DNA sequence: CAGTCCCTGTTCGGGCGCCG
DNA sequence: AACGGCGCCCGAACAGGGACTG
């Protein structure tokens, strides 16, 4: 006979076809075992716990680590064999609260519910697959069974309960308060409200007792009521904010997990320090598959590692969100793919900074990756305050119209400006529309072997220029960028060039100026040096003109 | 007093669990108001985190409209339910609503929340309203009632539907009424006056029983084509003829009389490209004969009821878009080329926008399907940009390709 | 006509950061 | 040694289209 708390229950069923958990415990060590003891003898009388007999045949272990950083321990199940038959949820938790995206708020309050997950109710029918025995000596008494009354630290669905709980219960002091802000986010409440000191502590009160008439208690230990806050990681000032302060580890010999936790950080500290670059740091982390495997660090990781380590040495702080005036993202082009950007409202006045690294496909240009950087800089808005900011971009407004009304997909950047901050983004060649009168025509071709990987690769012009050069250990398409390559090298400043390969000539009228392949930059190289470049394309095996005579070379 | 009709997936299929994605401020403020009066209006109902189903949900105005409407991405839903409004409860496409002078198309979804949901059903339709700056987690809902943008509404509703527009069917015999989705196809050959005064006749007969005063009118009888056409010029380089027989023999893929022999022997030898060919006696024969072709229909091109329509299309630039609608490829349907869209010389992404809700509303008009839509663009600009500029209650299913034009086959 | 190859793309799961 | 959320950078597995060979 246990009281029903005011909670309502939420109705969990498990998937078809499948029982409750029947797994063994795990030994453990003595400390353990004068710690768990106690709790489950407090949970008892306190309805939490319910004890079982022998009608229960399901069994979980149950490890258990220490608080954090505290006095206190920390119960958790090893629900995971109960969550491989338990039914699927819905998560609710969208995403994770920005600093950046809070409004200034005269009064600031965070809570913290007292027992989160032992305070609200688990289903009727459900608590029965939640057995679980307590051995009071290692290997001596067989001990009472108990079960789970309230929600399990450890189960799947757990968190998913409590959010969900915990909005119902919100709802009507939010009704009956349209005024006050209630940023909730797991337990912890942020509550703000632009009254005064002394009546926003009454609303507190009042929002205390609320939670109270359901069993949340919010003891005063974790009750905060003057800044700095501590919240989401964050300290929290009446004007400012900034991430708490971020510890970098400075070892003499670095191995593959150290890299990853290092990258990590530098990740989560490029929120609102500007710069910040891990391009040479995460390159170290290919190939390698050995966490405990020392790698030395480059001479590229090393001057990237100590120009992070002196953006960190000044602080730096964010501000708050202002719905009155506008958002305005500018970015930076940091070279090698790399881009950084900043989020402001006010001039030097950051909400939060970041950066796009990000290198995707074979071939792009600097414009492409722009564009990226721009939708990342979009949703990440959208996510944060529900609007796109007005951009600041790195490059002319021509230059931009001439990219994407002659690209052949759709492309577009929303409301923007140029700002003159070098390096400037552009294009580096220009493929000509028209066949270059009084240039001469070259018609390349290349063929390779499937077998021996042996290829050909040449021209033949119309002024009777000819070139044939034998290739080894090549494809196809190889040999048909490297005919381009040929012609390229041997023509004037303006040339006209006839391929049949479509790989070749789709890869060149994108405009790229960066390649993972050799081969293709020395081709950049050579496009970017010419005044007048004109492409054409022709069906291979039909005639047409000297491709059928340069086809006859390479093949 | 009304029977739910049973509604069951199709077999071997799970529900859908598509996650929402992030919404402006101004469409989340939208929603929460619009899903407060449902909710008031017992349509919707709130549910917890133990219905593992989830479909996304976002908000828009249609064509001079200031009013938000709901909108539900059901795509995923709707492909987990084809038996139903499909095999089951199908509604018949008039061959002669694309031969009406004038079709006027109206929302008569908000008709389907009189009629209540399948209990073992309403788990399906469930969405989440986000939050900003994910203040509180989601609000997740569920519907009643039959839902808008669900393809198993109009199928339930139909036999109710019938019954409205029987009266009006008899006073006009000639008007073709067709209903697709939350949507009311209505053409008649009447003129513009006596159509639109029907059109209100009909709008009154529909009050006796909140975008009913909405009338967006199509002509399909001046829906054109756009044919492979080939240029002319008074003189050809070596260049042109290049192209030219490119063009043409892609092109014989489509036509197989297509012959490119007199004009590839202009090109003999190594000639330098802006070199002037005069065209022979025979090359002027051989490009007449293609022209005439192109004008000849293609051989055995007939719709598949039973097959998926597919559209194309193509960026020609300069505020130009070509497409073609098919279901076995160099089978095209309809070709087609629009010019000057909302958006034309500043926004792609509002052209391709409008590019496919065209695309779709004559693909309904025609076949009564929705093709499936290969656009020109990155998947990720796609799916930035393109709720902003959405204006139909209908979404159609696309992918995502990137082709680089080797010849200009649709527009020189 | 199939069956490969070459090349380039996306999907996903895990490493790490961070929150509770 | 647990659960859930979001982000990054990583590699393996997979899909898909042109092009050559049997
Ligand atoms: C930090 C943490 C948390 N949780 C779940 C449990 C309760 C809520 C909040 O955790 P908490 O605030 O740190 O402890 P809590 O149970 O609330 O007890 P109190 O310290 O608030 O009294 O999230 C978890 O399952 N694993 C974790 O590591
Ligand atoms: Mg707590
Ligand atoms: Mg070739």
């Amino acid at each position: 006979m246990v009281p029903i708390s005011p909670i309502e229950t939420v109705p969990v069923k498990l998937k078809p076809g499948m029982d409750g958990p029947k797994v063994k415990q795990w030994p453990l060590t003595e400390e353990k075992i004068k710690a768990l003891v106690e709790i489950c003898t407090e949970m008892e009388k306190e309805g939490k716990i319910s004890k079982i007999g022998p009608e229960n045949p399901y069994n979980t272990p149950v490890f258990a680590c220490k608080k954090k950083d505290s006095t206190k321990w920390r119960k958790l199940v090893d629900f995971r064999e109960l969550n491989k038959r338990t039914q699927d949820f819905w998560e609710v938790q969208l995403g994770i609260p920005h600093p950046a995206g809070l409004k200034k708020k005269k009064s600031v309050t965070v809570l913290d519910v007292g027992d989160a997950y032992f305070s609200v109710p688990l289903d009727e029918d459900f608590r029965k697959y939640t057995a679980f025995t307590i051995p009071s000596i290692n290997n001596e008494t067989p001990g009472i069974r108990y079960q789970y009354n309230v929600l399990p630290q450890g189960w799947k669905g757990s968190p998913a309960i409590f959010q969900s709980s915990m909005t119902k219960i919100l709802e009507p002091f939010k009704k009956q308060n349209p005024d006050i802000v209630i940023y909730q986010y797991m337990d912890d409440l942020y509550v703000g409200s632009d009254l005064e000191i002394g009546q926003h502590r009454t609303k507190i009160e009042e929002l205390r007792q609320h939670l109270l008439r359901w069993g949340l208690t919010t003891p005063d230990k974790k009750h905060q009521k003057e800044p700095p806050f501590l919240w989401m990681g964050y300290e929290l000032h009446p004007d400012k904010w900034t991430v708490q302060p971020i510890v970098l580890p400075e070892k003499d010999s670095w191995t593959v997990n150290d890299i990853q936790k290092l990258v990590g950080k530098l990740n989560w500290a490029s929120q609102i320090y500007p710069g910040i670059k891990v391009r040479q740091l995460s390159k170290l982390l290919r190939g390698t598959k050995a966490l405990t495997e020392v790698i030395p660090l480059t001479e590229e990781a090393e001057l990237e590692l100590a120009e992070n380590r002196e953006i960190l040495k000044e602080p730096v702080h964010g501000v708050y969100y202002d719905p009155s005036k506008d958002l305005i993202a500018e970015i930076q082009k940091q070279g090698q793919g790399q881009w950084t950007y900043q989020i402001y409202q006010e001039p030097f006045k950051n909400l939060k900074t970041g950066k796009y690294a990000r290198m995707r496909g074979a071939h792009t240009n600097d414009v492409k990756q722009l564009t990226e950087a721009v939708q990342k800089i979009t949703t990440e808005s959208i996510v944060i305050w529900g609007k796109t900011p007005k951009f600041k971009l790195p490059i002319q407004k021509e230059t931009w119209e001439t990219w994407w009304t002659e690209y052949w997909q759709a492309t577009w950047i929303p409301e923007w400006e140029f700002v003159n901050t070098p390096p400037l983004v552009k294009l580096w060649y220009q493929l000509e529309k028209e066949p270059i009168v009084g240039a001469e025509t070259f018609y390349v071709d290349g063929a390779a072997n499937r077998e021996t990987k042996l290829g050909k690769a040449g021209y033949v012009t119309n002024k009777g220029r000819q070139k044939v050069v034998p290739l080894t250990n090549t494809t196809n398409q190889k040999t048909e960028l490297q005919a381009i390559y040929l012609a390229l090298q041997d023509s004037g400043l303006e040339v006209n060039i006839v391929t049949d390969s479509q790989y070749a000539l789709g890869i060149i009228q994108a405009q790229p100026d960066k390649s993972e392949s050799e081969l293709v930059n020395q081709i950049i190289e050579q496009l970017i040096k010419k005044e007048k470049v004109y492409l054409a394309w022709v069906p291979a095996h039909k005639g047409i003109g000297g491709n059928e005579q340069v086809d006859k070379l390479v093949s | 007093p009304i029977e739910t009709v049973p509604v069951k997936l199709k077999p071997g299929m799970d529900g859908p669990k598509v996650k929402q994605w992030p919404l402006t401020e101004e469409k989340i403020k939208a929603l929460v108001e619009i899903c407060t009066e449902m909710e008031k209006e017992g349509k919707i109902s709130k549910i917890g985190p133990e219905n593992p189903y989830n479909t996304p949900v976002f908000a828009i105005k249609k064509k001079d409209s200031t009013k938000w409407r709901k909108l539900v991405d059901f795509r995923e839903l709707n492909k987990r339910t084809q038996d139903f409004w499909e095999v089951q409860l199908g509604i018949p496409h008039p061959a002669g609503l694309k031969k009406k002078k004038s079709v006027t198309v109206l929302d008569v979804g908000d008709a389907y929340f009189s009629v209540p949901l399948d209990e073992d059903f309403r788990k399906y339709t469930a969405f989440t309203i986000p939050s900003i700056n994910n203040e509180t987690p989601g609000i997740r809902y569920q519907y009643n009632v039959l839902p808008q943008g669900w393809k198993g509404s109009p199928a339930i509703f139909q036999s109710s539907m019938t019954k409205i527009l029987e009266p009006f069917k008899k006073q006009n015999p000639d008007i073709v009424i067709y209903q697709y989705m939350d949507d009311l196809y209505v053409g008649s050959d009447l003129e513009i006056g006596q159509h639109r005064t029907k059109i209100e006749e009909l709008r009154q007969h529909l009050l006796r029983w909140p975008f009913l005063w909405m009338g967006y009118e199509l002509h399909p009888d001046k829906w054109t084509v756009q044919p492979i056409v080939l240029p002319e010029k008074d003189s050809w380089t070596v260049n042109d003829i290049q192209k030219l027989v490119g063009k043409l023999n892609w092109a014989s893929q489509i036509y197989p009389g297509i012959k490119v022999r007199q004009l590839s022997k202009l090109l003999r030898g190594t000639k330098a490209l802006t070199e002037v060919i005069p065209l022979t006696e025979e090359a002027e024969l051989e490009l007449a004969e293609n022209r005439e072709i192109l004008k000849e229909p293609v051989h055995g091109v007939y719709y598949d009821p039973s097959k998926d329509l597919i559209a194309e299309i193509q960026k020609q630039g300069q505020g130009q878009w070509t497409y073609q609608i098919y279901q076995e490829p160099f089978k095209n349907l309809k070709t087609g080329k629009y010019a000057r869209m909302r958006g034309a010389h500043t926004n792609d992404v509002k052209q391709l926008t409008e590019a496919v809700q065209k695309i779709t509303t004559e693909s309904i008009v025609i076949w009564g399907k929705t093709p499936k839509f290969k656009l020109p663009i990155q998947k990720e600009t796609w799916e930035t940009w393109w709720t902003e500029y959405w204006q139909a209650t209908w979404i159609p299913e696309w992918e995502f390709v990137n082709t680089p034009p080797l010849v200009k086959l649709w527009y020189q």
